[PDB]
């Protein structure tokens, strides 16, 4: 019992996803009965007769349990649900309100709701001759339309790395006492030369020379999460088409000795593909948090800009060497998402909507005026994993190669701040 | 007991109305269980809700909260879906004390029944009238 | 395993005692399950509690609590009904590393069973003495 | 008692596994006994302490707090001596009224030691399983 | 014609290498396609890189250009991950004029082969030696 059916073990009582049975599930049987008593609320034969009867039916569908557990990749999109739902003819519940007069004595109204049926539906069919061209055709406009977000973002991240070589020197100024280098880089920050000339103590220099350069750092990480965030949905790629198609059928006879009903029903069969893009080695090592959250974040960032601490009589120099080393931490941790990327997961998930339709009256001939409205309740939903194409076109690595590198020189630097 | 389909006959005015109540299953968070009829819409669909308490800091007194809501649907809204009109309220709350007895409680629960069954509160409930 | 009704002998000094709990359910806000005796009051009814946990951004270790609740009824209070004297509790807790195995925690199970059958601890408990 | 060798018979999933405990004297600032496993290296020997109280003006009830510390032994970490890896805690409290008798502390002891034999916490303890 | 899995035999002085590739894709971008070994780390898979062109107003020749890269994984780096060590680069390209016509490329393509058989290279290539 400690594994559930969606989580499997590892070499380090590591919690990850079972791919074996995430992948291909087991198609359960389905002996249950989900509405199989329906009431008639009117008048039929001209005598109240209020009963309770059966119609025909059946059970037999294939049903697997929905699963909804935490990602398999870092500062990555949820897992896919998978899951096989096999068509049985789908009925859809029918609420129809008829009224008829004719006759001199023939008058009554009864209200059917909740009558299932059986129709032809098609349980297969492939869309791929229309999306798997027009999916590669999206890869091409992809480097025009999203490519000037994404070069913004990489000059944005080169300047944060530039000042952080710069401010190692003020720091280090205090350890060894060489404070000629350290007035060298306040007077190129400040417009003119403001300065404090007073005779103070040795560390408070560092905070006064330092002033602008905080109010930069901070609006750098500010905008910077928001920006890492709109690029991670990119690379879910979907796209897919609706078409209109009518799907007739007969053979209904809901109101025994007194007359048929028959209509239309109007589906649309859309088709839609999704494929996944993320670390192919990342999925091996995870837990049920191990991480450094991103929710506090935004919140964190401005507690050391701020002016007011409440580390000062709390020997500042080790909140500040924990400081950075907790920010290259962050940084490694994400400095893991582009090393090498490629196709993981991908999946094919095809169903047929609802849109609205028309039902036309009849009594053995007569025109009637019916009025009704229907839903639906089952669909088609079966998302086959998969991992193939027909015909793959797709380069990613070299664009995001130059990112590599820029967070691997600061977490290098950062080494070299130990105590 | 465990949550199950839940048959009620002898209901509405006829009392040859019958009702099922499937179990929606339980909200963990305020720790409250949900019935439900089975219709299509379950914007719809009747709701049965109930729950128990325990005593704590904030109070040393169990409660047993019930409530029902029964919308009414219209159906030809002029418009290809129905919709939500009127929307029926029934709440039911308990109070009882840590040292609550079996008898006492089971004695308020058919008690509260056959008042309801009693030929004064039909008249207040159904025609909406006072104790004249 | 599944709340059940837990039977137990050879309890008390007498060992003759016996005990049973009935299941009470779980309490999801918290994730705690829990036992009791049937007797007449749930107030006074006897209480055992239990609960796992799993590791958080918080902590990275398992807890599981277990919590036992026995009152002291006074029969005559001078008044028709009995009323809660005494309250004894009995709390034990666990903790466990991730990479915590199986036998260590079995191990653990055993010898603090162990412990409270050795003769060091029943003067500890019953006759509240130190280790002398 | 007097602090004595506790030998235990009946230990861990097997049962066939026994250890004893050597006195270790008494911290007198706690005021709280000590006991271990004899091993080689004292951070790696297993610990048991106990603890009896006395009501103060901070507190009119008696507390008995047991607990127990088994490290994880890594015998080759590549290097010549082995280190502490993980460290399994279980605690056990008590708490009583100076009105507290005798049989209710000895029912509270057995029941305990009945429930750490009993099926349902094995699954908890071992398996880490709640109560379903 | 199609991207595919590209089986080699007689590979490497033996003779008796094989190695297969499998379709990478294509960088619409530059336009390149690109083949790899099935490896562990693609950085560390071996890479072959082909590319067409068509003459513009910068150019009115077509180029064809094959590049190859295999590294050399450092298995024990005294870390627990292989690295890259050595980056082996084998680079081809090819000029035609628009009027070129078939043979005379089909008569390019073997001879370059022929002579990476031809005794004349494998010093050259192998023993990095001149042409005496």
């Amino acid at each position: 019992p400690k594994l559930p059916r969606g989580l499997r073990f590892g070499a380090d009582n590591e919690i990850l996803n079972d791919f074996q049975e995430l992948w291909f599930p087991d198609l359960f049987i389905e002996s249950s009965d989900t509405h199989p008593w329906y009431t008639l609320k009117g008048r039929v034969l001209n005598a109240h007769l209020d009963d309770r009867l059966p119609n025909v039916g059946g059970r037999q569908v294939r049903r697997t349990p929905h699963r909804v557990t935490v990602p398999i990749a870092s500062s990555g999109l949820r897992p896919v649900t998978t899951v096989q739902y096999d068509p049985a003819a789908l009925s859809f519940l029918l609420n129809a309100r008829v009224d008829w007069d004719f006759g001199n004595g023939d008058s009554a109204n009864l209200v059917i709701n909740d009558f299932l049926f059986r129709t032809f539906a098609p349980k297969e069919f492939d869309f791929s001759n229309s999306l798997v061209p027009r999916y590669t055709q999206a890869f091409s406009a992809f480097n025009a339309k999203y490519g000037t977000m994404i070069g913004e973002g990489l000059e944005t991240i080169k300047y944060l790395g530039l000042l952080l070589r710069r401010l190692r020197e003020g720091y280090r100024a205090v350890k060894r006492g060489d404070l000629r280098a350290l007035r060298r880089v306040i007077q190129s920050y400040h417009n003119g030369k403001w300065k404090p000339a007073t005779a103070g103590n040795l560390w408070l220099e560092f905070r006064y020379g330092l002033m602008p350069l905080f109010y930069d750092i901070r609006d750098v990480m500010l905008d910077w999460q928001n920006r890492h965030d709109k690029i991670q949905r990119l690379l879910r790629f979907s796209v897919g088409h609706g078409e209109d198609y009518v799907v007739e059928f007969d053979n209904l006879y809901p109101a025994v000795a007194y007359f048929k009903l028959k209509g239309e029903i109007t589906l649309e069969r859309r088709h839609r593909h999704g494929i996944s893009y993320a670390n192919r080695e990342g999925y091996a090592v995870f837990d049920n948090g191990s991480l450094r959250p991103v929710s506090d974040w935004k919140e964190l960032a401005t507690a050391f800009i701020n002016p007011h601490e409440v580390a000062w009589e709390l020997t500042p120099y080790s909140f500040v060497v924990d400081w950075f080393l907790n920010v290259g931490d962050i940084l490694a941790q994400q400095g893991q998402l582009y090393h090498n990327i490629d196709i993981v997961d991908g999946f094919d998930r095809r169903d047929i909507r609802l849109k609205s339709f028309t039902i036309k009256g009849e009594r053995n001939g007569r025109p009637v005026n019916v009025s009704a409205s229907l839903s639906a309740v089952d669909l088609f939903y079966s998302r086959l994993h998969t991992s193939n194409l027909p015909f793959a076109t797709l380069d990613l690595d070299t664009t995001f190669s130059s990112f590599k590198h820029v967070l691997d020189s600061i977490f290098l630097l950062t080494q070299r701040v130990k105590r | 007991a465990k949550l199950e389909t839940v048959t009620l006959g002898n209901i509405g005015k006829d009392g040859k109305q019958t009702l099922v109540l499937n179990p929606r299953g339980v909200n963990p968070t305020n720790g409250v269980a949900s019935l439900s009829q089975a219709g299509a819409v379950p914007a719809l669909e009747k709701r049965v809700t109930v729950s128990v308490s325990q005593p704590s800091r904030n109070r040393k007194n169990y409660k047993v909260q019930v409530k029902i809501q029964n919308p009414t649907a219209c159906t030809a809204n002029g418009s290809c879906d129905p919709s939500v009109t009127r929307q029926a309220y029934a709440d039911v709350t308990f109070s009882f004390t840590q040292y609550s007895t079996d008898e006492e409680r089971a004695f308020v629960r058919t008690e509260l029944a056959a008042l309801l069954a009693s030929p004064l509160l039909i008249d207040a409930i159904d025609q909406l009238n006072p104790a004249y």
